[PDB]
């Protein structure tokens, strides 16, 4: 999982120096073919046969990068349904905190034995339900499993006494009960709630981050093709006036250095994704 | 090394009367599980009676027989005991003692893991 | 006082059929739910607790699920010894226990 990300991210990135390479290369052997300023046909249709080959490998290799970049997205995603489910179980969790902080407040402002013991029944299926809905080995875990088993035991002592009709013992012991609970497992509760909004940050900006790159990647395909049709616009048309010549050696220059600009965007991107997965 | 709960004393009574069911658990000791009695009337389902937990001395009772039934333990000998008092019509069934274990852990969540043989009172 | 509704009360099924059982409980008892199974003439035996974890020396045919007051037991292979009257039982508590009406699955 998290090992397959950083091999992914770690090969896009090896594809990403690939093709700086070979667009560097093209470049150089395009300013060696036309320093000399050579009209020679031969030379037009192999010093440009270069740029047919650059295109042909580079294209297989954006074709790699973009199954490459499909199966990082089907990770992602994959990592945002498991947050998904940790976030679902922590509203379960929350809602058994409320079931118990409100039958804590019916106990508060009971008069008989019965509305007692009902509440402190509702009580013990929301603990038991609590203690249950955790998504493993952390010390603080330790502790919210400890907790919610002293807290059922206090659940237990406040039944027993309300089942004798001792209404304030009953009382009595569920204060006790809320003692052990803010002792035990608040800090759980705590941490993962600090845990769910930083996931959930980190899911929006990860979720951008992937936009942006998606763009990047589809842009860098669009230069691609333009690159191929400027090139036998030029070529096939065997052009032989040398103004319209130098126009498309410029073309091309600007076209390559906003190929660059693109690039190192797509290279500093995926530095992005690796640090905020780690 | 086998654990069971076997019990005695049920029988036939008339209305009215009175009658100590016993039963008696070997392979475990009392103090750590409580023990309930649970009765099946002739044909129909199960109902929980009473249950009574030694280690503490807690014992409770069904709300049909609440004040005519009276659950007792005796550690010493390893035993429960169920006077039966008042008895009415529709107190004839099959009196199963079953053990239930003490929370916390997997003792509590096995519930009735195992069960008398259950003895007949008319 | 928690009510523990047994569905059906008897069914008709034949060797290998799949056998549904449903119980529903007038309010939340977690996982606190046990299914046991009572031959005619004996003592119940527990065959499902947790309302999911299947007890020792039981078949594994036998299953157990919960959704929220809903609890299911599943056979899946009926097989000839698998004729029995089939309780669902909330243990809340001690003092809370209550059964259900039974299921007579009968071949
Ligand atoms: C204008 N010309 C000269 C025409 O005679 C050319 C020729 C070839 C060529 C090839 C280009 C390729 C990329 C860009 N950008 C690129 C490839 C892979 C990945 C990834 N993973 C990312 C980016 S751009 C380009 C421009």
């Amino acid at each position: 999982d998290e090992e397959r990300l950083k091999e992914i991210l770690f090969f896009l990135l090896l594809i990403i120096i690939f093709v700086v390479f070979l667009l560097i290369v093209d470049y150089k052997f395009l300013e060696e073919f036309k320093e000399k300023n050579v009209t020679d046909k031969e030379e037009f249709n192999e010093v440009i046969k270069i740029d047919e080959a650059v295109m042909l490998i580079s294209a297989f290799l954006l074709a790699i990068a973009a199954a490459l970049l499909k199966e990082l997205e089907e990770l992602i995603r994959k990592r945002f349904e498991e947050w998904e489910k940790e976030e679902e179980t922590l509203k379960k969790l929350e809602d058994n905190w409320e079931t118990l902080n409100d039958n804590l407040k019916v106990i508060e402002k009971a008069d008989n034995a019965a509305q007692v013991k009902d509440a402190l029944t509702k009580m013990r299926a929301a603990a038991l339900d609590a203690q249950k809905a955790t998504p493993p080995d952390s010390p603080e875990m330790k502790d919210f499993r400890h907790g919610f088993d002293i807290l059922v035991g206090q659940i237990d002592d406040a039944l027993k006494l309300a089942n004798e009709g001792k209404v304030k013992e009953a009382q009595a012991a569920a204060e006790q009960l809320k003692t052990t609970r803010n002792a035990y497992i608040q800090k759980y509760l705590e941490k993962a709630k600090e845990t769910m909004e930083k996931r959930k940050e980190i899911r929006r900006e990860l979720e951008k981050i992937l936009g942006v790159l998606a763009g990047l990647y589809v842009g860098a395909a669009f230069l691609m093709v333009i690159a191929k049709f400027l090139t036998k616009k030029i070529k096939e048309e065997n052009t032989t006036d040398k103004e319209k010549l130098n126009e498309w050696y410029e073309f091309v220059y600007v076209l390559l250095i906003f190929a660059f600009f693109i690039i190192l965007a797509i290279a500093v991107v995926l530095l992005k994704l690796l640090e905020i997965l780690g | 090394s086998e654990v069971q709960l076997v019990e005695s004393g049920g029988g036939l009574v008339q209305p009215g009367g009175s009658l100590r069911l016993s039963c008696a658990a070997s392979g475990f000791n009392v103090v750590d599980f409580s023990l309930h009695w649970v009765r099946q009337a002739p044909g129909k389902g199960l109902e929980w009676v009473a249950y009574i937990s030694s280690s503490s001395g807690s014992t409770s009772y069904a709300d049909s027989v609440k004040g005519r039934f009276t659950i007792s333990a005796d550690t010493s000998k390893n035993t429960a005991y169920l006077q039966m008092n008042s008895l009415r019509a529709e107190d004839t069934a099959v009196y199963y003692c079953a053990r239930w274990g003490y929370w916390p852990g997997e003792p509590w969540w096995k519930a009735f893991d195992y069960w008398g043989q259950g003895t007949l009172v008319t | 006082d928690i009510q523990m509704t047994q569905s059906p009360s008897s069914l008709s099924a034949s060797v290998g059929d799949r056998v549904t059982i449903t119980c529903r409980a007038s309010q939340s008892v977690s996982s606190a739910v046990a299914w046991y199974q009572q031959k005619p003439g004996k003592a119940p035996k527990l065959l499902i607790y947790s309302a999911s974890s299947l007890y020792s020396g039981v078949p594994s045919r036998f299953s157990g699920s919960r959704s929220g007051t809903d609890f299911t037991l599943t056979i899946s292979s009926l097989q000839p010894e698998d004729f029995a009257t089939y309780y669902c039982q909330q243990y809340l508590y001690y003092s809370l226990v209550t059964f259900g009406q039974g299921t007579k699955v009968e071949i």
